């Protein structure tokens, strides 16, 4: 947890933003091809420029990392809204992740990261191209062991940031179910030795 | 070679995601530019399931380079003294990545000086 | 005429593959600078040492005036008559009052406001900067006056509206008063001509000139432009080394990375130059790179502008910074005299007439915004001997003590200006010597880069799409 | 060898640097109403303007004294790093 932190917030913020800018889930004129995002990007990503959707992506990312030391699966659902149907997927396998118990130059992660976010973008391009007006995504996450939304039968009297942080993540999240067609499409993750991440995907 | 460069460039085009330049070549198997350029161009036959994009540049007359993009009508083809493939993009964006290369014993042309320690 | 895939086939499959040994590489044509390690680098400054704008203007004055005075008494020496009757010198500006020819030496006042475009931008970076272009509505113009410590006088005529003027510029105006306080103008003396370094008459090399490479975080182009030069300049893409050997040195002429100095932090700077070192490292080993200070690029606001640092690189660049290995890596003052082998090019960012741009002066009304008006503001700089006409708006604080380098002390050659919208060549015969002034365009938007030989003094250009 | 902290003086120096000028050209414009001149002169009769009753003096003489503030110090740091 010294330097995994930045790393793995860096691969979420490209994987988040690449997945909305090519599914069309907003206007590409939003999006601007850049390295720096306040971290160095490991290539030139296009990152949107809505400070809502900013904070908000980043107030996300905070929370997948806080509640990493449970979480086996994190996934992007692309949901219509004419009706509440998931129609594509994208899975990020966490399967212990080789968690650091006790650490890498950064050259490796980030050529390891250019490689998973290559074949990532190489799969986007050939998908048929989304319709703008009204087509959203969703966050869903698979646990391990926890429980969310318990945390405010005790009055939670907060004292610093920290705590209320803690209390609105905790709160911030819903308890949702496993639910064809279903074409499943492994991708290319990363086989660093800190970092041991699996790449899926999932069409129809 | 026409086997350890077809292997080479066939790795990084789909092994690991990521752009092949004719430089790639040059540094790997430690030869000249115009043989990678051909060994290149044997790459682009011979490729019967096409999963790439490439990215083909052509040198006019008065020294100017250009990148072909229409591939449909290129001005000035009469011009032309010499067009060749630059790389294979598996993707749409070419949008490469350099890193520090040690050019120890491939390079074609040197300065007349040495780096003196 | 084909499809690309005939083209492709007529190409690569009749490859000569000859010549390319790859043991024995072809030697890079040397190309030296004499000015390495001789004395007395005029730009170089100490910013330790750091209005003083009032020993300039006076320094500059007094140059100037004996300059023009040695001209005049070589050109309009005593028994020099006119058509009529024989012309009289007078000091001041008041002695100008008869129906006779007289020739005077003064300054030339102007009104050079300043465009809105400036106004603006200086005014929504102040936090309380008044309606500026108040200033220039009330006084509601178009004239030039002589100013030479005794009063002005309106020049009137053709002769003096042909000509593109600056204020605090000293001419040496010869004419006659007609009918009232307004002197025509008849012909115009500059300072003296300076001397001139002789022709190394002889093999030789070129050089490339490139500015504007404006490395942003941005736009991801800039690098692929970038990677095609360094291609092109080692021979990996013309595969004639026959004429890529003989591009000696390569001359970055500022605005390596492009940025906004109000905000900015260290990460993305460091990324930008960490790709430029990355650049400079491998395009090191094949040839010689000199690099100049530009606008936007890390160094100070002033015209004068010290090399980089020794920092500021990739490591993998310090065995290049170790001092013993100069002739391969240099950083250089911003404006600065390389004696490439023997030929004496001097090289400016451009900022001075960049600067002079930067004013709408309602005179000369027979170009705008042309490349033949910004080759005629050169010319005058030249003929001016002057490198900053608007000392206010280019120079700093403390340029010199008694001795402004800005003020010419020996043409050069070769005259490069860099970072200029458009690119241009013109060579201008100024008192029996020749200079050649090149235009060099931004890197950024139309990448041309100049190849200047060294032996006939001919600039090609080689343009890059992408 | 460090490029993060000279970095940082650099960008400080050059941050100040622009706003002095910035601050000088709009007093040299402003100036231009009773000189009605563009070059050298103005800006030296600008340079004397004591008028309390506008923030830009208030601007200016605080660049001027933060320019010639501990920042020499800052200058023969930034040249030993260098050296
Ligand atoms: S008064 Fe305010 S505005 Fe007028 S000059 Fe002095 S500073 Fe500039």
């Amino acid at each position: 947890n010294r330097w995994v932190e930045k790393w793995l917030r860096v691969y979420l913020k490209c994987y988040i933003n690449l997945i909305l800018f090519y599914r069309n889930v907003y206007p590409p004129q939003s999006f601007d091809y850049t390295t720096y995002q306040s971290f160095n990007l490991p290539q030139f990503v296009p990152i949107n420029r809505h400070p809502a959707l900013i904070d908000y992506i980043e107030e996300l990312i905070l929370d997948v990392l806080s509640k990493l030391t449970h979480v086996y699966r994190f996934s992007i659902c692309i949901i219509n809204k004419k009706n509440d149907l998931c129609i594509e997927k994208y899975v990020l396998d966490f399967s212990e992740l080789q968690h650091v118990d006790k650490i890498i130059t950064e050259t490796e992660v980030f050529d390891e990261f250019r490689s998973s976010l290559n074949s990532l973008i190489m799969h986007l391009e050939k998908l048929p191209k989304v319709n703008d007006d009204t087509i959203t995504f969703e966050a869903v996450i698979n646990a391990i062991e926890l429980e969310l939304g318990h945390k405010l039968d005790r009055n939670r009297r907060v004292d610093s940031l920290e705590e209320k942080a803690e209390i609105e993540r905790d709160s911030n999240w819903v308890k949702c179910q496993e639910d064809p067609k279903i074409k499943l499409t492994s991708l290319v993750g990363s086989d660093v030795g800190p970092l041991i991440i699996h790449q899926f995907s999932e069409k129809l | 070679m026409d086997q350890k460069a077809s292997y080479f460039i066939n790795e990084k085009l789909f092994t690991e995601v990521k752009p092949v330049l004719f430089t790639d070549l040059i540094h790997h198997l430690k030869i000249g530019p115009s043989m990678a350029k051909k060994l290149m161009f044997d790459y682009y036959k011979q490729t019967t399931n096409a999963k790439y994009n490439c990215v083909v540049i052509c040198c006019y007359k008065d020294q100017t380079i250009k990148i072909i993009h229409d591939l449909s009508n290129i001005p000035q083809q009469d011009s032309i003294i010499d067009c060749f493939i630059y790389a294979f993009n598996p993707m749409d964006s070419f949008i490469p990545y350099y890193d520090i290369i040690d050019q120890k014993d491939c390079l074609t042309i040197k300065n007349s000086y040495e780096l003196k320690v | 005429d084909l499809h690309m895939d005939a083209l492709l086939t007529k190409f690569n499959e009749d490859r000569s593959l000859q010549d390319e040994n790859l043991s024995q590489p072809r030697t890079r044509v040397r190309i030296v600078d004499d000015n390495l390690y001789n004395k007395s680098n005029p730009f170089q400054l100490c910013y330790k040492k750091r209005s003083q704008y009032y020993h300039i203007y006076q320094y500059r004055l007094k140059t100037f005036r004996e300059r023009v005075l040695k001209e005049c008494d070589k050109r309009w020496d005593a028994g020099f008559t006119l058509n009529g009757q024989l012309v009289l010198k007078k000091d001041k500006v008041l002695d100008i009052q008869g129906n006779q020819p007289c020739w005077c030496v003064g300054s030339i006042y102007c009104e050079m406001k300043y465009k809105p475009n400036v106004l603006d931008e200086v005014i929504n970076d102040t936090y309380g900067a008044p309606d500026l272009t108040k200033s220039y509505t009330d006084k509601e113009s178009d004239e030039i006056m002589l100013e030479d410590e005794s009063g002005r006088v309106l020049l009137v005529g053709d002769f003096i509206r042909s000509t593109p003027f600056i204020t605090g510029v000293v001419v040496g105006i010869l004419g006659m008063e007609a009918e009232a306080g307004t002197f025509q103008v008849l012909d115009i003396c500059y300072p003296t001509p300076l001397p001139q370094n002789p022709f190394p008459a002889p093999t030789r090399g070129k050089i490339a000139l490139v500015s504007g490479l404006n490395l942003n975080n941005t736009s991801p182009d800039r690098l692929l432009r970038l990677e095609i030069l360094r291609e092109f300049l080692m021979g990996r893409i013309n595969n004639k080394i026959d004429d890529i050997s003989l591009i000696g040195r390569l001359l970055i002429c500022g605005n390596s990375v492009d940025f906004d100095i109000k905000s900015v932090n260290k990460d993305e700077l460091m990324i930008s130059l960490t790709e430029f070192s990355k650049f400079l490292h491998n395009i090191l080993p094949s040839i010689s790179v000199d690099i100049m200070p530009g606008t936007n690029d890390p160094s100070d606001k002033s015209l004068p502008q010290q090399p980089f640092h020794k920092s500021l690189f990739d490591k993998s660049l310090e065995s290049y910074f170790n001092g013993s290995n100069k002739e391969i890596l240099n950083l250089v003052t911003n404006p600065y005299e390389f004696s490439y082998n023997g030929v004496d090019v001097l090289a400016v960012s451009g900022k001075n007439i960049n600067d002079i741009c930067k004013y709408v002066i309602p005179s000369n009304d027979n170009f705008k915004d042309d490349i033949e008006h910004r080759l005629d503001l050169m010319e005058c700089t030249m003929k001016w001997q002057n490198i900053a006409p608007t000392a206010p708006d280019t120079l700093w604080c403390y340029p010199y003590t008694d001795k402004d380098p800005f003020v010419l002390d020996k043409w050069p050659h070769v005259y490069i200006v860099a970072n200029q919208p458009y690119f241009g060549t013109r060579v201008v015969e100024i008192g029996g010597k020749n200079i050649k002034i090149i235009s060099v365009p931004e890197f950024s938007s139309t990448g041309m880069i100049i190849l200047l030989d060294l032996e006939t003094l001919e600039a090609e250009t080689v343009k890059i799409d992408i | 060898k460090r490029s993060t902290t000279t970095l940082s003086f650099l960008i400080k120096k050059l941050k100040r640097q622009k706003e002095y000028q910035t601050l000088k050209t709009v007093c040299r414009t402003c100036s231009y109403r009773y000189t009605s001149d563009a070059g050298i002169e103005n800006d030296h009769i600008a340079s004397k303007c004591n008028s309390y009753d506008c923030p830009v003096f208030y601007s200016r003489v605080k660049a001027e004294r933060y320019l010639r503030d501990n920042q020499s110090v800052q200058r023969e740091e930034a040249l030993i790093s260098l050296n």
